[PDB]
C-alpha cells in the first residue's frame, strides 16, 4: 500500500525532524554565545588554565 | 593534638568523619523508617501483600490525638480504600497501566482520583469551621484585587458556563480558597482557587471545558464543604485537564 | 495557567489575637498594620509580638551589641556622616592582638570594646535560645525549633568562643565588620592550608546544597499539589488526601522511594541542622587538630600527593 | 545450641537472607581490594614478576 | 510493589513522546520515552568515567579526575585521553538532566499536577550549563570548565575563585550566598515549627496551623503562612541558583580584575571621593 | 497470536514488506556514501 | 491578551532604562541614574492603572 | 527473518517508526561529531 | 537447556526488548569508544599514520 | 502451568523460536565482523 | 507446610530451579572455557 | 542441598532475575576493568607491544 | 542510701540502659584512644620495642 | 546476675540482635584495620619480610 509507505516516511520524517529542529536550535544557540564572547573583549584579557 | 595520631594516620580528624559516618546511617535508617508510616505494607496489583516488602523494617505505630474530639490515628496501621475503583488490568504481568472501565471523571480514578476523607468540615483552633463562604463570614471583603465576584466563567472551549456569585475564603489563613458559580440551571458549584485565572473581565477554567461544569461534584450543605466534598471537587476539576483535552 | 505563586485575590477580615493555650496575654501587643504587599505574598497581617521577661532581656543586650558597633563605626568615621556613609562596609571592631591571649587586658581602642560588645551579643543570643523554648512550650508545642537553633548556636560558639580559648586566643575571633569578616574568613581558609579539604567542610557544602535542593523541591511539590488543598498539611497528616498521595507517587515513581507529609520535615531540619553542626566540628577541628588541611588530605587519600 | 532454628522465628528470612548476601559480598571485595593494594598479595604483579613480563 | 493506594492513579496517558509505547514501570520507576533516554545517557556517563579511571592508572574514588581539554585545543574536539572522554561525558551529562526533566513533566501530566518541579530543576541544569557550556564557549575554550572528580573540581573552584583576588567580593555572589543562607534557616524553621506541631507534648491533641501562626507572631511578630513558607523556599532557592549563575557569567566575560576593586566606585563617588577620614581617607 | 498492538497477522506482514523496503532502500544509500568516501579517503 | 500588570511591568523597564540613561548623563556618575530610575520604575511598576 | 513481521504484533509501528527517526537521526549526529574532531576527515576544516 | 522457552512465562517480551535493545546497543557504544582510546585500534589515527595524512 | 504473562506454552515457545531465529542472525553477524578485524589487526 | 512468600507450591519451585540450574550449569561451563584459554595464553599463577 | 529449590518459595524468581542479571553483567565489566587498567593483562597493549605498534 | 532502688521509679528502664551503653561505650574507646596516643602506653609500641620487632 | 533473662522483658529481642551484630562487626573490622596500620602485627607484611617476597 503506497499511503501505507508514505505514512511510514511521515512517521519517520516527523521524529528526525523534531529532532533536527532541536539539535540546530541548540547549534545556533552555541554560535550565539560564541559570536558574543568574540564581540566582548575577552581575546586582550585572557585568564590562566583553571584545571591544573 | 596536632599531629597525634593513635595508629597509622587515625587521629581525631579520622575519628570525627567516622564517626559522622556511623551516625549518617543510622540517621537515614531513622528517616527511612519514619517515611515507611503510610502506604505500607507494599501490595500486588491484585490487592494481595506483596512478597517482597523492602530492605526497611515497618516501624513500630505511633497514635496521633485528634483535636476538637476527632478521635486518634494510629500509623502504621490498617488501611483501606474503601472505595471502589473502576480500572481494568490491560497485561497479565505487573507493572503495565490499568484502564478505566468506563468514564473516569465520573468514576474518580487516574488524575480524577479523590480519597475517602473524613465526611467532616476542616476545623480551625476554636471550632469553627476554616472555610466559609463570604457571606457568611462577618466582616471580610475583597482587598486588593480584581474582585471576580459577578464575572463570567469560561471553560476551556471558549464558552460561558456561568458566573461567580461568592468567593469561599480560608478564614484562619485570611485567603480565598473556593469560586462559587452559579451554572444555567440556577445550581452552584466550587471552583478551586488554585485552577482558574482571573482576569480583566472574565474568569477562565482552562481545565474544564463548560459542558463539564454540570458534572462538578456538589456540597450537600450550602454553608460548608467538608473534607470528602474538597477531594471530590478537586480530584474532579484537576482530571479534566487529562480527559478533556478533545473539546 | 495560574502557578499559584502570587496571589491574584486578596481578602482582609478582623485580625486574629491567636490562640490562649497557656501564654500570659498581658505580655502581648497589639494587631499591627496590614500590609499589602505581604498580603500579595503571604499573609498581611503584622502582629500581635509576644514580649515577657526574656524577650527585654534578649532586646536590651542585643540593642547593647548593635549601639557599641555602631558607635565605634562613628568613632572610626571621624563623627563625620558622609565618611560613615562612604566607609561603611569597610568599619570593623577587631579582637584583641595575639599579644594579650585570652585575658581582659587588652586596651579598649584595641580589643576591649570588642569583649564589650561581645558580651552583649552572647547574651543577646542565648536569651533568644531561652525564648524560642518558652514560646514552643506556652503554646503545648515541641521543642523542634529550640534543638535547630542549638546547631545554629553551636556553629556560632565555635566560631566565637569555644575555638579562641582552645587555640588561647581572643584574635583567633571574627570581627564586627561588613568586608571584615569576609576577609576573616579568606584569611582563615588561608592560614590553615585549604578549607576545601577539611572533610567536614565538604559535608557541611553537602548539607547546604542539600538544603536548596530539598527545599526547592518540597515548595515545588506542595505548590504542584496544592489545587487539592495540598499546603494544609497538618491535616494532610491526620486526614490523608489526594495531594499527599498525588505527592508520594511522583517522587516514587521518579526517584524510586517518597516520603509522608511528616517524614519530609524530618528531613527537611536534619538537612538544615546537618549543615551547621558539621560546620561546628569542622571550625573546630581546623588549627587545633589540623594545621594544613592539604597535606592531610594527601595523607589521607583524597590529594594526589 | 541445638535451638539456633528458632532465629528463624524471630527475624524473617526474605530480609536476612538479602542482607546477609550483600554483606557477604561486600566482605569478599573488601578482602579482595585488600589483597590487590598490598604489593607481597597482587597475583597479578606476582604472575607478572614470575613470568617476564616487564 | 505497589503502594496501598497507588493502583488507581496508574492509568494509560500523559506521555510526550510515543504512545502505549514505554507506558509502563520499571518496579516502583516510570520508564516512558524520556526513562529510556535518562538510563542510556546515565549507564554511559558513568562507565566513560569508569573507563577514563582506567586510563588514568588510578581506582581511588576520590582521585578519579576527567579532565577538561587544554586551552590549546579551543572549541573543538580533543583526543579521548587528553580530553575528549570530558566532552562525550558532557554531553551524557546534559542528556540524562534534560531526559531526567522530561520524564518528570510526563510524570506530572500523568498524576495532574502542576510542572513547578521540572522547572526548579532546570534551573538548575542552567546552573549547570553555564558552568560547562555557557561560560567556556563565550571565554573561548573547554579548558575553562571544570573536570569530573570530587577532589578536583574543587581545585577549579579554588583556582578560578583566586584569579579574581578573594572571590566574595563579587556583588552577585554576596547575593547569592545571602539566598543559600537564608534558604536553609527558612528550611530548618519550616520543618521545626511542622513537626512541633504534628508532634506536641507528650499527652497532647496535635496543635492546628493557628498554633503555628501564633508561634512565629509569639516570637518574631509576623507570620507568612503555609502557602507563603512554601512559596518562599522556592523562590530562595532559585533565586541563590540564578544569581551564582549570574556572578560566574560576568566573571572572566565582563569583569577581569580583583573584585575588591570593584567595590571602590562607591567610595570614589565625586561628593564624599575627598573627605579626608575613616578607611578610604 | 500475542496481539499486543491490534493488528493482525497479514496487517503486520504487509506492513513489515513496506518497512524492509525502506529499509533496504536507505542501506543502499549509505553503501553508495559509504563507497565514495572510502575512494576519496580509505580508513583501512 | 495581556495583563494590566504585565503592561505597567514593560513600560516600567522602559522608564527604568530610559530615565536611567537621562539621570547617568545629568549627573556625573551611572549610579544616580541607577537610583533615580528605579525610585521612578518602582513608583511606577507599584501603581496599576485598573 | 522468516517471521520478523511479529514484531510489529509486539509494538506499534507508529511510535516505533517516530522513535527510530530520532535514534537514526541522533546515531548520524555522533558518528558526524566523531568525524569533525579528528584532525582527519574534517571536511571544514579542508 | 530445552526449557529455556519458559523465561518468557516470567517476563513480559515488552519490558525485555526494549531493555535488551538499550543494553546492546550500550555495550557496543562502550566497546567502540574503549578501542578509540587507544592509539592502537583507533582506526582513524592508524588510517591517517598508514596514509601519511597528518 | 506456572504463568506470570498470560503466555501460552505453544506462544512462548514461538516467540522463543524467532527470538533464537533474531539472535543466531545478530551473533553470525557479530563472528563475521569479528573474523574481519583479526584478520585486519589481530588482538592476540 | 509450604511455608510460602510468592505463591509457589513445590512442584512450579522444583521446575524452575531444575530449568535454573541448567542455565547456570551452561553458563559456568562458557567461563570454565574462558578460563581455560586465557591460563593457557597466559597463567597467572 | 537437595532442597535449595524452595528458595523459589521465598524469593520471586523475576526479582532474582532481574538482580542477578544486573550483578553478573556488572561484575564482569568490574572484572575486565580491572585487567585492562593491569599493564600485564591490559590485552590491547600486548597485542600492540607483540605487533611492534606503536 | 538503701533507698536508691526508688530510682527505678521516676526513670523509665529502656531509656537509662540505652542511655548507659551509649555512655559506657563512648567513653571506654575514648580511654582506650587516648592511651593509644601517647607513647608510653601503646602496647602495640611497647611490645614491638620489646621483642625488636623493627 | 542468675536474672539476667528479664533484660528480654526490657528490650525487644529483635532490636537487640541487628544492633548487636552491627556493633559485633564494626568492632572486629576497626581491630582489624588497627592492626593492619600497625607495622608489627600486620600480618601481610610480617609474611613477606619472612619469605622475602619484596
Ligand atoms: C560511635 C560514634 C557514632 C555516634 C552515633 C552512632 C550510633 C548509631 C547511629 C545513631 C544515630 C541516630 C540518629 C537518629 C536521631 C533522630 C531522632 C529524632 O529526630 O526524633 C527523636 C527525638 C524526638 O522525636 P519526636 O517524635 O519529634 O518527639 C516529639 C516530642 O513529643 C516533643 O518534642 P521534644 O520536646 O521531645 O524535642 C524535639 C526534638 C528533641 O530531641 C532532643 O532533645 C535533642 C537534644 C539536643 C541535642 C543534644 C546536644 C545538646 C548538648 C547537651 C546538653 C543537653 C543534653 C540533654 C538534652 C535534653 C533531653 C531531655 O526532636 C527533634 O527532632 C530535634 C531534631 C534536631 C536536633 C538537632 C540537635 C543539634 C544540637 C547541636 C549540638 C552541638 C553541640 C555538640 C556538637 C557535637 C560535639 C562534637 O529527637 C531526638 O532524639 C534528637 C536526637 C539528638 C541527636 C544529637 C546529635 C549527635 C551529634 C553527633 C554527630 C556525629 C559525631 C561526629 C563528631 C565526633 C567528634 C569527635
Ligand atoms: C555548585 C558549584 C560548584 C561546586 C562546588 C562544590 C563545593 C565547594 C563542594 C562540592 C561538593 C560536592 N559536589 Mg560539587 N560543585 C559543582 C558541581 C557539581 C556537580 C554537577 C554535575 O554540577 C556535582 C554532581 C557535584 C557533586 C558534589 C559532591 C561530590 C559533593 C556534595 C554535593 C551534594 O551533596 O549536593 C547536594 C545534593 C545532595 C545531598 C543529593 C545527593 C547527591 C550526591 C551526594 C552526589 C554524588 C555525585 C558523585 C560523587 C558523582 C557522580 C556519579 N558538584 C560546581 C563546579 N561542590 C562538596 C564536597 O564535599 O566535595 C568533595 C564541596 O565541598
Ligand atoms: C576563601 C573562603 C573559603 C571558605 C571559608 C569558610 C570558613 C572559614 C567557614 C566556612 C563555612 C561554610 N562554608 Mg566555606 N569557604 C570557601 C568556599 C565555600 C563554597 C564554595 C562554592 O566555594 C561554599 C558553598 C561554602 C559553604 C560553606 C557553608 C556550608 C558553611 C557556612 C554555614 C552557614 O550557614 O554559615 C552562616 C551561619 C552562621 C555563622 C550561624 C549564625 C547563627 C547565629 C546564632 C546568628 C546570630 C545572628 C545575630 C543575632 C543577628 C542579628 C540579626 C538581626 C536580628 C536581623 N564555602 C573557601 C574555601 N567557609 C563555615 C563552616 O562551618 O565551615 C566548616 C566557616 O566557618
Ligand atoms: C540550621 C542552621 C540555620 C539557622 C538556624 C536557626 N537560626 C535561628 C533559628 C534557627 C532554627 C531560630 O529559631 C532563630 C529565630 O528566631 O529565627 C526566626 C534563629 C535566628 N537566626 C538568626 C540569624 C542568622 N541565622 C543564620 C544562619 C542559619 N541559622 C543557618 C543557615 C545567619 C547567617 C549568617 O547565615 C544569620 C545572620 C536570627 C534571625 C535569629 C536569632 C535572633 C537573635 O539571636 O536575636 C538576638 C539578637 C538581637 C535581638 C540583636 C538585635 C540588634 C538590633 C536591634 C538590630
Ligand atoms: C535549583 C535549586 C536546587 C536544585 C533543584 C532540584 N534538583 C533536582 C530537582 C530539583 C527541583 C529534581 O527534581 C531532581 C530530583 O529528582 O531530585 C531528587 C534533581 C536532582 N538534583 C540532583 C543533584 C544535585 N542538585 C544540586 C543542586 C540543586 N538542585 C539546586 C541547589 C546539586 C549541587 C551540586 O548543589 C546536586 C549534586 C540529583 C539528586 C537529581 C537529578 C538526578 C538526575 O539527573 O539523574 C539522571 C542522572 C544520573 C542518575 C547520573 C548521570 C551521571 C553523568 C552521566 C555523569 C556525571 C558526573 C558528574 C559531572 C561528576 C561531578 C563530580
Ligand atoms: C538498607 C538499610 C536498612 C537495613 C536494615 C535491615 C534490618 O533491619 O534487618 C532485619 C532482618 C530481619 O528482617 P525483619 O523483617 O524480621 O525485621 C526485623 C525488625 N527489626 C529491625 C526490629 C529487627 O534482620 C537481619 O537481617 C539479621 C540481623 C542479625 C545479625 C545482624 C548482623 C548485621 C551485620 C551488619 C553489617 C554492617
Ligand atoms: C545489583 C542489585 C540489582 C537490584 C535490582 C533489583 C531488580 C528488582 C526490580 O525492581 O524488578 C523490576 C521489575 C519488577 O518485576 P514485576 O513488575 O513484573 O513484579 C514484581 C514482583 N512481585 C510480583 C513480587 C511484585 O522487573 C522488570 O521490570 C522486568 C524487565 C525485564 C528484565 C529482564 C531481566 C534483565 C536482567 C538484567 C539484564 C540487563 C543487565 C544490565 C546491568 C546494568 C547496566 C548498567
Ligand atoms: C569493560 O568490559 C569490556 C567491554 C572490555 C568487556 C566486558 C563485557 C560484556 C560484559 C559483554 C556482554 C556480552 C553479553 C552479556 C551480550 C548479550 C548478548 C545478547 C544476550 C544478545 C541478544 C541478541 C538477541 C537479539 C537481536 C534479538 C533477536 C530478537 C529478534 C528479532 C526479535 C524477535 C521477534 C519476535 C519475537 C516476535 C514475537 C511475537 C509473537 C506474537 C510470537
Ligand atoms: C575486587 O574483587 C575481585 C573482583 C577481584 C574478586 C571478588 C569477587 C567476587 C566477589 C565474585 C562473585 C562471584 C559470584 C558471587 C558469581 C555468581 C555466579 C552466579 C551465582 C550465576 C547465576 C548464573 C545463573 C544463570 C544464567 C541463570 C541461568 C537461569 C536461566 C535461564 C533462567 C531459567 C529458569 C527458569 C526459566 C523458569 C522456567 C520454569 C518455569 C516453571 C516457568
Ligand atoms: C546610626 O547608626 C547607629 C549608630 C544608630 C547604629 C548603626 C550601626 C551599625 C553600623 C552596626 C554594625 C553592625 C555589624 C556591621 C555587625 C557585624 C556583625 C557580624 C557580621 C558578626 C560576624 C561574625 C560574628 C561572629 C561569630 C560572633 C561570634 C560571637 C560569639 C560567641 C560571642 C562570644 C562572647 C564572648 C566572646 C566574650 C566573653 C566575655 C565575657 C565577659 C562573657
Ligand atoms: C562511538 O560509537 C561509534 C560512533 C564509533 C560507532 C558505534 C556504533 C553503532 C553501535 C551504531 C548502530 C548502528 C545501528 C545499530 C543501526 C540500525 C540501523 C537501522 C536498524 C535502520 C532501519 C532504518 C529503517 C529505515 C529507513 C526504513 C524506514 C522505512 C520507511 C520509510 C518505509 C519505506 C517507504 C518507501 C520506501 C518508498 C520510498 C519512496
Ligand atoms: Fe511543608
Amino acid at each position: 500500500k503506497t499511503n501505507l509507505r508514505l505514512w511510514v516516511a511521515f512517521q519517520m520524517m516527523k521524529g528526525a525532524g523534531w529532532a533536527g529542529g532541536v539539535f540546530f536550535g541548540t547549534l545556533l544557540l552555541i554560535g550565539f554565545f560564541r559570536v558574543v564572547g568574540r564581540m566582548l573583549p575577552i581575546q586582550e584579557n585572557q585568564a590562566p588554565a583553571p584545571n591544573i | 593534638m596536632v599531629g597525634v595520631t593513635a595508629f597509622g594516620n587515625f587521629d581525631l580528624a579520622s575519628l570525627a568523619i567516622y564517626s559522622f559516618w556511623i551516625f549518617l546511617a543510622g540517621l537515614i535508617y531513622y528517616l527511612q523508617t519514619e517515611n515507611m508510616r503510610e502506604g505500607y505494607p507494599l501490595e500486588n496489583e491484585d490487592g494481595t501483600p506483596a512478597a517482597n516488602q523492602g530492605p526497611f523494617p515497618l516501624p513500630k505505630p505511633k497514635t496521633f490525638i485528634l483535636p476538637h474530639g476527632r478521635g486518634t490515628l494510629t500509623v502504621p496501621g490498617p488501611e483501606s480504600e474503601d472505595r471502589p475503583i473502576a480500572l481494568a488490568r490491560t497485561a497479565v504481568s505487573e507493572g503495565f497501566p490499568h484502564a478505566p472501565t468506563g468514564d473516569p471523571m465520573k468514576d474518580g480514578v487516574g488524575p480524577a482520583s479523590w480519597v475517602a476523607r473524613r465526611d467532616l468540615p476542616e476545623l480551625d483552633g476554636h471550632g469553627h469551621n476554616k472555610i466559609k463562604p463570604m457571606k457568611a463570614a462577618a466582616g471580610f471583603h475583597v482587598s486588593a484585587g480584581k474582585n471576580p465576584i459577578g464575572l463570567p466563567v469560561r471553560g476551556c472551549d471558549l464558552e460561558i458556563a456561568g458566573k461567580v456569585v461568592d468567593i469561599w475564603v480560608d478564614i484562619p489563613e485570611q485567603m480565598a480558597r473556593f469560586l462559587e458559580v452559579e451554572l444555567k440551571d440556577g445550581s452552584t458549584r466550587l471552583l478551586p482557587m488554585q485552577m482558574v485565572k482571573v482576569q480583566s473581565n472574565r474568569v477562565h477554567v482552562n481545565a474544564l471545558s463548560s459542558d463539564l461544569f454540570a458534572g462538578i461534584p456538589t456540597i450537600k450543605s450550602p454553608t460548608e464543604v467538608t473534607l470528602l466534598e474538597e477531594d471530590k471537587i478537586c480530584g474532579y476539576v484537576a482530571g479534566g485537564l487529562m480527559y478533556a483535552a478533545p473539546k | 495557567e495560574y502557578q499559584n505563586i502570587f496571589s491574584q485575590v486578596q481578602v482582609r477580615g478582623p485580625a486574629d489575637l491567636g490562640m490562649t493555650e497557656d501564654v500570659n496575654l498581658a505580655n502581648r501587643s497589639g494587631v499591627g498594620p496590614f500590609s499589602t504587599l505581604l498580603g500579595w505574598f503571604g499573609n498581611a497581617q503584622l502582629g500581635p509580638i509576644y514580649l515577657g521577661s526574656l524577650g527585654v532581656l534578649s532586646l536590651f543586650s542585643g540593642l547593647m551589641w548593635f549601639f557599641t558597633i555602631g558607635i565605634w563605626f562613628w568613632y572610626q568615621a571621624g563623627w563625620n556622616p558622609a565618611v560613615f556613609l562612604r566607609d561603611l562596609f569597610f568599619f570593623s571592631l577587631e579582637p584583641p592582638a595575639p599579644e594579650y591571649g585570652l585575658s581582659f587586658a587588652a586596651p579598649l581602642k584595641e580589643g576591649g570594646l570588642w569583649l564589650i560588645a561581645s558580651f552583649f551579643m552572647f547574651v543577646a543570643v542565648w536569651s533568644w535560645w531561652g525564648r524560642t523554648y518558652l514560646r514552643a512550650q506556652a503554646l503545648g508545642m515541641g521543642k523542634h525549633t529550640a534543638w535547630a537553633f542549638l546547631s545554629a548556636i553551636w556553629l556560632w560558639m565555635v566560631l566565637g568562643f569555644i575555638r579562641p580559648i582552645l587555640m588561647g586566643s581572643w584574635s583567633e575571633a571574627v570581627p564586627y565588620g561588613i568586608f571584615s569578616h569576609l576577609d576573616w574568613t579568606n584569611n582563615f581558609s588561608l592560614v590553615h592550608g585549604n578549607l576545601f579539604y577539611n572533610p567536614f567542610h565538604g559535608l557541611s557544602i553537602a548539607f547546604l546544597y542539600g538544603s536548596a535542593l530539598l527545599f526547592a523541591m518540597h515548595g515545588a511539590t506542595i505548590l504542584a499539589v496544592s489545587r487539592f488543598g495540598g499546603e494544609r498539611e497538618l491535616e494532610q497528616i491526620a486526614d490523608r488526601g489526594t495531594a499527599a498521595e498525588r505527592a508520594a507517587l511522583f517522587w516514587r515513581w521518579t526517584m524510586g522511594f517518597n516520603a509522608t507529609m511528616e517524614g519530609i520535615h524530618r528531613w527537611a531540619i536534619w538537612m538544615a541542622v546537618l549543615v551547621t553542626l558539621t560546620g561546628g566540628i569542622g571550625i573546630l577541628l581546623s588549627g587545633t587538630v589540623v594545621d594544613n588541611w592539604y597535606v592531610w588530605g594527601q595523607n589521607h587519600g583524597m590529594a594526589p600527593l | 545450641m541445638s535451638k539456633f532454628y528458632k532465629i528463624w522465628m524471630i527475624f524473617d528470612p526474605r530480609r536476612v537472607f538479602v542482607a546477609q548476601g550483600v554483606f557477604l559480598f561486600l566482605l569478599a571485595v573488601m578482602i579482595h581490594l585488600i589483597l590487590l593494594s598490598t604489593p607481597s598479595y597482587n597475583w597479578l604483579e606476582i604472575s607478572a614478576a614470575k613470568y617476564n613480563r616487564v | 510493589a505497589l503502594l496501598s493506594f497507588e493502583r488507581k492513579y496508574r492509568v494509560p496517558g500523559g506521555t510526550l513522546v510515543g504512545g502505549n509505547l514505554f507506558d509502563f514501570w520499571v518496579g516502583p520507576f516510570y520508564v516512558g520515552f524520556f526513562g529510556v533516554a535518562t538510563f542510556f545517557f546515565a549507564a554511559l556517563g558513568i562507565i566513560l568515567i569508569a573507563w577514563s579511571a582506567v586510563l588514568q592508572g588510578t581506582w581511588n574514588p576520590q582521585l578519579i579526575s576527567v579532565y577538561p581539554p587544554a586551552l590549546e585545543y579551543g572549541l573543538g574536539g580533543a583526543p579521548l585521553a587528553k580530553g575528549g572522554l570530558w566532552q562525550i561525558i558532557t554531553i551524557c551529562a546534559t542528556g540524562a538532566f534534560v531526559s531526567w526533566a522530561l520524564r518528570e513533566v510526563e510524570i506530572c501530566r500523568k498524576l495532574g499536577i502542576g510542572y513547578h518541579i521540572p522547572f526548579a530543576f532546570a534551573f538548575a541544569i542552567l546552573a549547570y550549563l553555564t558552568l560547562v557550556l555557557f561560560r567556556p564557549v563565550m571565554m573561548g575554550a573547554w579548558g575553562y570548565a571544570f573536570p569530573y572528580g570530587i577532589w578536583t573540581h574543587l581545585d577549579w573552584v579554588s583556582n578560578t575563585g583566586y584569579t579574581y583576588g578573594n572571590f566574595h567580593y563579587n556583588p552577585a555572589h554576596m547575593i547569592a550566598i545571602s539566598f543559600f543562607f537564608t534558604n536553609a534557616l527558612a528550611l530548618a524553621l519550616h520543618g521545626a515549627l511542622v513537626l512541633s506541631a504534628a508532634n506536641p507534648e507528650k499527652g497532647k491533641e496535635m496543635r492546628t496551623p493557628d498554633h503555628e501562626d501564633t508561634f512565629f507572631r509569639d516570637l518574631v511578630g509576623y507570620s507568612i503562612g503555609t502557602l507563603g513558607i512554601h512559596r518562599l523556599g522556592l523562590l530562595l532557592s532559585l533565586s541563590a541558583v540564578f544569581f551564582s549563575a549570574l556572578c560566574m557569567i560576568i566573571t572572566g566575560t565582563i569583569w577581569f580584575d580583583q573584585w575588591v576593586d570593584w567595590w571602590q566606585w562607591w567610595v570614589k563617588l565625586p561628593w564624599w571621593a575627598n573627605i579626608p577620614g575613616g578607611i578610604n581617607g | 497470536d500475542l496481539g499486543y498492538t491490534g493488528l493482525t497477522d497479514e496487517q503486520a506482514q504487509e506492513l513489515h514488506s513496506v518497512y524492509m523496503s525502506g529499509l533496504w532502500l536507505f542501506s543502499a544509500v549509505a553503501i553508495v556514501a559509504h563507497l565514495a568516501v572510502y575512494i576519496w579517503r580509505p580508513w583501512f | 491578551e495581556v495583563s494590566e500588570f504585565a503592561f505597567r511591568l514593560m513600560m516600567a523597564a522602559v522608564i527604568f532604562v530610559g530615565v536611567g540613561i537621562m539621570f547617568a548623563f545629568a549627573g556625573g556618575h551611572w549610579f544616580v541614574g541607577l537610583v533615580v530610575g528605579g525610585l521612578v520604575a518602582a513608583f511606577f511598576a507599584a501603581t496599576p492603572n485598573s
